[PDB]
């Protein structure tokens, strides 16, 4: 769990205020507030670390969507190019084999 | 042509200081005030120091010496009292100097209260008439106060120039249109020219003028008067390596001049030729732009020897000479030729065709960019 | 992260 | 095409040829018009390369050794913000030259013979022209410095508890907000605290310095001590009134001029 | 909307703040308010951004899986069509040249 | 979230 610069900065300001309040009045100011602060401070780092994983997963899976769409479109087009060349070859060479058949029949 | 005329320097005072303001007296057209920052080598020396120089005499010594304990970075003459020199300093005092008094200490100064300026003052000027005139000063924090020139311990009127949910602007430059007392324009450190009104129901900053990406370092309204009016135009300089021409009727810049390869510090119009101004840069190249000749190339440019940064530039009232101020402290003065300075009869009409063409070109370029 | 202010506290104990 | 081949007979300098090349850019989508202009493009690329190299030598010196730092310091720019400004305007000129070469070569300029090196060097230069790390280091040292404003308005000899260098931090806050940086909110509130109290603190330190400069004069010339003791106890009472006040107090606003005019009266 | 974990930890620091306010004075937290509301607003705003990212993530993952499956089926159809084409090619050309050797007989 | 700690503070000042 690597701490960011922003969480370290605001924790430094919290450290400043806590040192000021320790020096100003007594020790008994901090003794119950800092465990109620440090868990929130850990939660900030945890939610930022999870959020950055969400961002990188979003980018990779998004670009995989735009890969898939155009690849499927290209593949459909080249299936079509297989599906009329079949027809043209079929009726052309069927007409030629039919003329061959009738010329060999007579 | 551009040629050298005179060189001004003082070893005791002007050494190791940056020139910060230049002006020429209207009553005495052969005089020039100057303003200098503090000397970091000699803390025992006065920080602010003002020098008055002369044209008629051959003497290299300055005519008057004034100084102040804080660094003065804005100095000017008084328009309707010939004996007064107004200075604006780093601390925010608006000091007043008198040549008739024998003391180089400032004879009057504003208090350092919240009613007056506490941030540095870069613009000081006197507007009004012979029987009615005030002293106007805007500090860096946007505070603008009006002073009577006979009694300096209290500002007359004071308000803060704000915009965008009342955020204070950072006024760095200042200009006044000819024949106007209530309306004026300011530069800004925030990179945007504003229009301001002195007194009225909309006394304060009126309008955005947008288009500069750097801190604006010098503005000047048009000053040459002839057959056709041109007082709505002004030219700004900034750190964006550009000089931009503007008009008060447009929210957008008219034309950007991009001949430079560095910071541009000041620009001001010629008081005689209508389509002529000069700009200075960080490489000592004082350029001259004639808009009736060409819109992309300086008409005449010369370089200061040793190549220092030129802070200020200021024409004379005759328009035949022009004074620059460098970063080491020598006020170098050039005199321009008669083929450039002298306006011809159709020069106003040629500029009257010029600006329209410029605007048309601007529109074309903008449409092209949009498409 | 918990170490910082724990040290903050143990200064005088 | 013949209407476009009079370019040398019209343009005598590369800047107006740049301008007329920018104006007529959309005619170069046609391949015949693109093939017609080839001897101009090489010279234009060489001029742009010379400008890019000149700006490289401009960036060869650093900001402390530059004259721009001196000229910014004389114009009340803090040095961090001046460095940020300088690097951003260098980057803006680089982007303008990239716009120029895109205009000169037309579309697809990044894949050209000459545009490939130009685009690669522009990318590698813009990688070195970012200003994030210097801003982060400035933010860290400001968040290490702790220029506080809180406390009593006097400290004991008489002096005011206010460092005058905190107004530089307010300048950097009001500059860096303009340049798109998101400074933390505590620093912005500290800048607000400095900018509120700065004229009052300046008047306080000026009145205190005036009071001690006239107190030295009073204690030097002891013969007139009976005449000037009428308001000396008055301004001492004002000082003792301000002893209880702190910087957070809202009663300092009348108090500063209520000290000031008495100091001026005692001077006069 | 305020999230419940931030609301619970907020209630923890609220009763702590009440304890320190009632125990000593009123200037205990005068320098603590705009720090702590910034920290809690940071946690709430980042958690809301996470909440948006989760639902858009599940949408694009679902139609990603659908697109993968339909592209795989398109691969199957394309390969089958090419194989049928080359088979019909060879068979018809085969009996055609059998016909022309029958012609030459 | 301002209002609530705001009440916290002004509730007795």
């Amino acid at each position: 769990s690597v701490m960011s610069e922003r969480v370290s900065g605001l924790a430094g300001s919290i450290y400043r205020e806590f040192e000021r309040l320790i020096h100003c009045y007594d020790e008994e100011v901090v003794k119950e507030l800092m465990p109620l602060v440090v868990n929130v401070l850990e939660n900030l780092d945890s939610v930022l670390s999870e959020n950055q994983e969400h961002e990188v997963e979003l980018e990779l899976l998004r670009e995989d969507n735009e890969q898939l769409l155009t690849q499927y479109e290209r593949e459909k087009a080249l299936r079509r190019q297989a599906e009329e060349k079949f027809i043209e070859f079929e009726d052309a060479l069927e007409q030629e084999k039919k003329e061959l058949q009738i010329q060999v029949e007579h | 042509k551009l040629s050298l005329n005179r060189q001004f320097f003082d070893e005791r005072w002007s050494k190791h200081r940056v020139v910060s303001c230049l002006d020429w007296s209207s009553q005495y057209p052969e005089l020039l005030v100057a303003s200098y920052n503090n000397n970091e080598d000699a803390p025992h020396e006065p920080d602010g120091v003002a020098l008055v120089w002369n044209m008629k005499y051959k003497k290299t010594t300055p005519e008057y010496v004034f100084h102040c304990q804080s660094a003065v970075m804005s100095a000017t003459f008084a328009k309707f009292h010939p004996n007064l020199v107004v200075g604006g300093t780093y601390s925010g005092q608006i000091v007043l100097w008198d040549n008739r008094s024998n003391k180089r200490t400032p004879v009057q100064r504003t208090p350092l209260s919240a009613a007056a300026h506490t941030h540095p003052v870069y613009c000081v000027n006197v507007v009004g008439t012979q029987n009615a005139h005030n002293l106007i000063s805007i500090s860096t924090d946007g505070k603008i106060c009006s002073w009577s020139l006979d009694m300096l311990s209290h500002p007359q009127d004071s308000m803060e120039l704000v915009h965008k949910q009342s955020k204070a602007v950072a006024v760095t430059s200042m200009s006044f249109p000819v024949g106007d007392v209530n309306n004026f324009v300011v530069g800004s450190e925030e990179g945007s020219v504003y229009t301001a009104c002195r007194h009225g129901s909309k006394a304060g900053i009126s309008e955005m003028f947008e288009g500069h990406q750097g801190p604006i370092t010098g503005i000047h309204c048009h000053a040459a008067v002839g057959a056709v009016d041109f007082s709505h135009l002004f030219v700004t300089s900034s750190f964006d390596w550009t000089v931009k021409l503007w008009s008060t009727k447009n929210n957008k810049p008219l034309y950007s001049f991009e001949d430079n390869a560095g910071y541009v510090y000041d620009v001001m119009w010629s008081p005689t030729h209508p389509a002529l101004f000069a700009c200075v840069d960080g490489m000592g190249r004082l350029d001259l732009w004639n808009l009736n000749n060409d819109t992309e190339v300086p008409t005449a440019s010369i370089s200061v020897e040793g190549n220092p940064a030129l802070n200020r530039v200021r024409w004379t009232h005759s328009g035949r000479e022009i004074a620059v101020g460098d970063s080491e402290g020598q006020i170098v003065i050039y005199d321009v030729g008669e083929q450039i300075a002298v306006p011809r009869n159709d020069e106003w009409a040629r500029f009257g065709r010029t600006l329209a063409e410029i605007n048309a070109n601007r529109a074309d370029a903008e449409e092209e960019a949009a498409t | 992260l918990a170490s910082f202010f724990n040290s903050l506290l143990s200064k005088k104990t | 095409t013949a209407r476009l081949r009079d370019q040398l007979g019209t343009a005598k300098n590369a800047n107006e040829m740049f301008r007329i090349f920018s104006r007529f850019n959309a005619l170069f989508v046609r391949p015949h018009i693109r093939g017609a202009i080839r001897e101009y493009q090489t010279q234009l690329i060489q001029r742009v390369k010379d400008d890019i190299e000149s700006l490289h030598d401009k960036f060869k010196v650093q900001y402390p050794q530059s004259q721009a730092c001196k000229m910014s310091h004389v114009r009340d720019l803090p040095p961090v913000s001046g460095s940020i400004i300088w690097a951003k305007q260098i980057d803006r000129q680089l982007t303008a030259y990239m716009k120029r070469v895109e205009d000169v070569l037309g579309k697809g300029w990044e894949n050209h013979v000459e545009g490939q090196k130009l685009k690669q060097d522009g990318d590698s230069f813009r990688m070195k022209l970012n200003t994030q790390e210097i801003f982060d280091d400035w933010a860290r040292k400001v968040q290490q410095r702790n220029l506080g404003v809180s406390g009593r308005i006097f400290t004991i000899k008489l002096k005011v508890n206010f460092l005058p260098e905190i107004i530089t931090l307010s300048k950097e806050v009001r500059n860096l907000k303009w340049l798109g940086f998101r400074v933390p909110l505590a620093i912005v509130n500290k800048a607000h605290q400095a900018n509120q109290l700065y004229p009052f603190a300046i008047s306080l330190i000026e009145s205190v310095r005036t009071y001690e400069r006239t107190c030295e004069k009073v204690e030097e010339r002891n013969t007139i001590s009976l005449l000037v003791a009428g308001l000396k106890k008055e301004v001492q009472a004002l000082i003792a009134e301000g002893i209880a006040l702190v910087w957070e107090s809202y009663k300092l606003d009348p108090y500063v001029q209520r000290l000031a005019e008495t100091v001026f009266n005692f001077q006069e």
